[PDB]
């Protein structure tokens, strides 16, 4: 079992790419969902997660501050997808990006919500991963 | 032409049991024989849980038992493929890292609490020797409504019948029988669907033929003690053996064998009514009790009642051996487990495959 | 630790009987509930026939209990809403006017031939007044293997119960259901699928819900009976009575609601090993038996056995009223059967239509 | 609260069989139990009397069944020792040299006729090989007014149940229960006494205590049947096996533990209302069969009911042998019988002296 | 012929309890059932007591419980006619002002203690409104062998069956002989004789043809329990209602009637082996259960085991009356239970004489 | 069982003797009972026999052809006896004296009435009998 | 349910025509079938039948003396028909025609087939027939 | 229930009498029992008593000191009676003479055995009493 990450490709510095993160037999519903990046010879760190859904007040999500405000993950229940929107890349974006489930009930009854975590320590079912390269040349 | 007024229900065709929960337990019968899905019993006593715990040296404590339930319980997903989750009494009152007792964890994923009502084996005294009777009768209405109270809406009561020399005794048969009927009814005046477990036991020398024989007689009387007692029997499940070959028989069975001796049996039986079998794993290996129900939700027999499962070590002995103990093998236990889920509910379905499971 | 070594058969376990035509019997009963098709019940005493006869004037001879068969047995055509035929023991040694014995006569159309075997009703004794056993368990080996020697394939024995102040006597409920269960391990030994009837009368006034709490007491014993006498549950078929209101209640009840009050009843007590229920007609009306057959056939209900009929009046009351006894009303006769087994044959498909019957 | 008006006789507590014959149903048991008396069992069938007839090279004709009968019926004093006779249904209508029918012979004399009226044992069917039903219940109304328009005033069937690896099936100990229950109430319907005979058979090679535990669990399920039936307790008697060794067993028993066994085994099961126990002989010896039913009128456990006979070879082996079929051997055979019934007679009063006897 | 070597003890005919206590169960049986004895039941639950005590004012206190049990069991010479006390378990551990325990004291008299064991009513659920099964089988192997060990010898389990409409639901009959059944052999495991005690109440409007009919029902399927569940018939006891009109019916009934429908039903049903019936005195007064038990002990109809009493209220009424719960009255009602254990002895017998009842109570 | 004769011994011709036949356990009353004889050379032969007691009209009785009109049979249930007065004797009567029981129930329905015969087949319980002696000097 | 016959018409001596009845709710192959007709003034009498076909045995046909050799009767049991194929039509030949199922099944065990009959007696579903008339001028 | 005294009389300074106490239904066995007397205008005392018999060691006895060596208390529970035997009566013993049943079960389990007291508090069943006179004449 592993998701199946598509919608990397090469552009230019401001450019955008949409990154999709598709399950063909896990129902994603019941899980949060994070999108997580490998550059060359660093560690893998979280770019953002989003929740299961909150009944009228919707999924929660939280990005890595390198990226908030030019990246955008929402998720599609019905379509079973989670979809990470990525605009004004930079050189700096470069990674192998990889989606995965948090396999944590992350349920918080003192809030009445879901949440979710960057953190990666519990996430599992990473996907072959899908390459986003930025740059000039 | 002597006559006299009566009650209704002083009159024999007049038993049936009249509680105020009867479309109640209809919709939770219903709502735990989904397609796909089936139990997870997670009922293990702290006696049970010396030798679940023997084999990774995890000490018996009541905060390692949390741990040991939380690594099911706190697992995402799992509802996909579990309708009902049997919880033993500590566990009811214990509570998740997400601060919310486990009923309340289970409610809010929709997934159906259910508690292990009964006190346990002992002696027959009747009967013949190493047969066996289960406790806990007395106060049980008052037990059965503090579990309703805290979410519960379904229990799960054991009994046992043990095979030796190819027979077992009328006095088991019928005690059991009768044993089981009265939980039944108690049970659904409370509030909470029964499911009834007449475990003919795979301990001993006998072959599927002896545990056809056997099964069908000790079934055919819970049911007639059901029909005597008043069940309603559109809220009520049973958890019976799969007819197989006893565990030191050296006979062994192919997965079509087994499917095929225990609809026969369970079809001649057990009244159409019951909406679901939810089968004990017992003695079976995690692979094979994917196997045989896979088997049963593909035979060709009469099969009108679901056909699911209420598994405890057929969901959790590789769970437990990856976990370890440790927080650090939570992740590895987690998959195992959800695995194994992923399995019986393919099997629910009839879409289990064997070249699947044995892959990692 | 005192140990003896006993037969199988000596143990409560090993009750079940052990017949040489156990394969037989399960492909007997699967032939008699075959799609769109149900039971012609011709088995009427030389005392019913004389009820029979009564509005038509004939006389209650052997030839015109002969000549009343048959109108039904030689009519062309049956065979395609009839999968077979309960004989009486005097026609089982009757000839049609092809030449054949009438048990040859079914053989050839592909129609099952059956017989009633039960000798009738007799004063329970025991229990309530009014309530009744039947009598025949003496010498049935002997008359059930000449039954099968001359080609019976399937019997029937009919009991009754009579709901009299909304209940039967537990004296009846239990002798009864003893009595079925006896005659139905005799039948098979002797190579007969038997039919087990235990009709819950339509007399008196109770309503619906009363009748369904008596059929489901009744027939659960009659279950309990058969697990106790060890018959083969594949190789048995039970005619009950649909759960309707009484004849005299003053009630009515819609087709929907008698399938429902059926259906729920036979789903709480009859393994679904057992192969099929071929429904009586007693005291309904041709038309709802048709109507309220084709109901349980759209039940949404668990029903895993075949729903089908057994009737005898309401297959033949419009034929012999147009037969009149005559042979100049032979073809009359006919179209009327012919009519009413087409109608139930839809209905066992739940194909049935009102408009089409009228 | 929903409630309905029903007749006491459909509630479970009122079963209890309503029979104008009560009364004397009980007068008649009282009779038969009289101190110092008990039964001639003289019911063989022709197959039985050929038998009988065998050493002494006498032809089985109805003839020479009438002179059988006349040497024992016809035999001056008898009624000192024997309260009833259960007669075969050919003797019923046979004529006595005095004149009169056998039944109007014994009523002159003070003795009540009774009759055997099951109709012999068939395989059981279900159960296990070798098992066997009693059948007859079928025309038994019928059958039994018959009886009782020509005088007699009890009857007697017989259930067998057979010993093998230490049991018997439970479907033998059911069924034959049930039929002795139905049989019973049936015959107090028509105004016989009812002697329910239970017989765990001598053959094979069991013990005293797997007698003892047999004879237990079949009695008792005798009873529960016909609690459930409805029986007249005050009306009805039991003639049951003694509790002994099995012919084959090599196991020899005293009188006093024979006594013991038995007495102890019919006070665990048997209501003390039943007003008397009619032992068979079944494969004891005359001496025996004298030695054991006096030793039962000497024990100290509690014997409510009347303990006395119903022999047949255990009277009349001797007596036939002497007779010789011959006219002239007719007083040398009256000689013996009238001791074995003297002897039998001091058994039930427990003053038998085995000295005597020899 | 296929065969298999099985156990005796998986055979149907083979159910009878193996217990080691049979003997000495037997030998108990013998002493309770002694002639012109009966049993002192003295096992009121602290919520009777607050009715017995009622009248005479005294709080219920354990201390009071004991000194009324005390009245009794200290008073000299009942072992005349009471060959068993049944205790309650509070009094079982209370001490006499011998210094003995209430059973030592019981035993240095010759007297056998007995335990009541149950664990009292509660819904049947099951049947009509207002049936009632009983609770205690759980724990009970537990319970009944420390109260052998303290020196107990025999025990009670009531169960009741309440006439309603001039019946009783199958259910109730079935499920509460069940219990009774169940109870008899575990008692008889741990080597206590069970008295079984299935109670057709009094209360209601039903006549004494009907009290007959329901009581032989619901005994003949306490009968059938006790032989599926393989008592040992005869270390056993029953403990029945006598068969009268209900309280409430109006009816009128003599001694003779009473004895001739009670006798008449027993002899229907109960097996000989069983050693003696100890009737319940449950509503009847004082008087009453003297002349009915006089009149059982004078009946024609078959009656193989012992007739006598098991009484509670029929031999403590006058007692407790003239106690007042005060040491002065211990003399008064130490009279006054003697003069009723007299009585009853003299019932058993099929002697006592209601005109000597009345002319020496009058004393 | 045997009967027990007396009352038998010498008397001269002309005279009479009266003979007795007693029951000690058993009861007459069920019984014809008959008196025999045998002379000197002779088989055993009846002399006199008489019947259970018919009501109202009494035991019916017969005789051998010899001695009608000089013998009577009688019988006494209460004292569990039975009497041959034996007039007008002559030497020819010499003989030993037995009595018997008739094992026959000896009832003739179609007259309504016990009889009884003077045959000795169907008798039985023969005593030691009487020696009864006539003759002169 | 009734049969419906067509075909009929006016033809002149010698002429042919091929009459046809169809069955619109009712499986044909279990029936034997007849062709009847009545002329002015006359009773309806039977003119030819044809017995139900059996498997492996093919079809009996029977005529009336009248007109055989001149009429053909056949069956479509696919299309459930039977025709009548008519030639050298005469005068005499004028009549209503109808077709019949006949109710009875037809089989001769004597000689193991089924057959058919012209008489009228057991037959139904009766058509309302189609006019032949045969004439000059 | 009373008992029965007898025994007393009108003897002289150094006489004797033998007092006897008999119940006719009472097994006094079962009892302690004391003999008391009531002289003229005194109340009644207890002079003697005797315990229930203890196994081996015999029935315990006690006097009041104005009696001791001179009477003896004895019982014999076959024959249900209780004797004192007075031996050197005196004036002093004028009285009249009672027995009496100790209701209280009188058992010292610290010491094993039965006893008695001379109290009267908790006896009862009084007799009429035996009337004692010693004096000179």
């Amino acid at each position: 079992v592993q998701l199946q990450e598509s919608g990397g490709g090469l552009v230019q510095p401001g450019g955008s790419l949409r990154l999709s993160c598709a399950a063909s037999e896990t129902a994603l519903t019941y899980y949060a969902i994070g999108w997580f990046r490998q550059a060359p010879g660093k560690e893998r760190e979280g770019v953002s997660c989003i929740s299961a859904i909150n009944s009228g007040s919707g999924a929660r999500t939280d990005y890595a501050d390198s990226v908030k405000g030019r990246f955008t993950i929402s998720r599609d229940d019905a379509k079973n997808t989670v979809t990470l929107q990525m605009n004004s890349l930079e050189p700096e974006d470069t990674a192998r990006y990889y989606c995965a489930l948090d396999t944590t009930d992350r349920y918080d009854s003192a809030n009445g919500r879901y949440y979710c975590t960057i953190s990666s320590d519990t996430y599992a079912y990473w996907g072959q991963g899908t390459q986003v390269t930025v740059s000039s040349h | 032409s002597r006559r006299v007024e009566v009650l209704l229900t002083q009159l024999p065709a007049y038993n049936r049991l009249k509680t105020p929960y009867e479309e109640e337990l209809i919709e939770t019968a219903k709502k735990m024989t989904a397609p796909g899905k089936g139990l997870l019993a997670a009922d293990e006593s702290t006696g049970s849980c010396s030798k679940r715990f023997a084999g990774i040296g995890l000490s018996n404590t009541a905060e390692h038992r949390r741990q040991y339930r939380a690594l099911m319980l706190e697992c995402a997903g799992f509802e996909q493929y579990i309708s009902g989750v049997i919880l033993h009494d500590e566990t009811v009152y214990q509570r998740a890292s997400t601060g919310e007792t486990f009923p309340q964890l289970l409610r809010r994923r929709g997934v159906v609490p259910g508690i292990k009502t009964d006190c346990g084996l002992e002696p027959l005294v009747e009967g013949a020797d190493g047969e066996q009777m289960t406790a806990g009768l007395d106060g049980y209405v008052k037990r059965a409504k503090k579990y309703y109270a805290v979410g519960c809406r379904f229990c799960k009561w054991r009994n046992v019948y043990k095979i030796q020399n190819g027979t077992v005794s009328e006095a088991v048969v019928r005690f059991n029988a009768e044993t089981l009927a009265r939980y039944a009814v108690l049970s659904q005046l409370c509030g909470l669907v029964p499911i009834v477990e007449p475990e003919v036991m795979i301990d001993g020398t006998h072959d599927i033929e002896t545990c056809q024989r056997v099964s069908q007689h000790v079934w055919a009387e819970v049911v007639s003690a059901l029909h005597r007692h008043g069940v309603v029997w559109e809220g009520c499940l049973l958890k019976p053996n799969m007819v197989v070959p006893g565990a030191e028989s050296g006979q062994t069975a192919t997965a079509e064998q087994v499917a095929e001796y225990t609809v026969k049996t369970l079809a001649r039986v057990l009244p159409p009514a019951l909406p679901g079998v939810t089968f004990l794993s017992g003695g079976l290996s995690e692979v094979m009790a994917s196997e045989y129900l896979n088997a049963m939700n593909n035979s060709p027999l009469p099969r009108p009642w679901k056909l699911t499962f209420s598994y405890a070590r057929a969901l959790q002995s590789s769970a437990i051996k990856a976990w370890g103990g440790k927080s650090s093998g939570v992740a590895a236990g987690r998959r195992a487990f959800m695995h194994r889920a992923k399995m019986n509910s393919l099997a629910q379905l009839g879409r289990y495959n064997r070249g699947d499971d044995d892959k990692d």
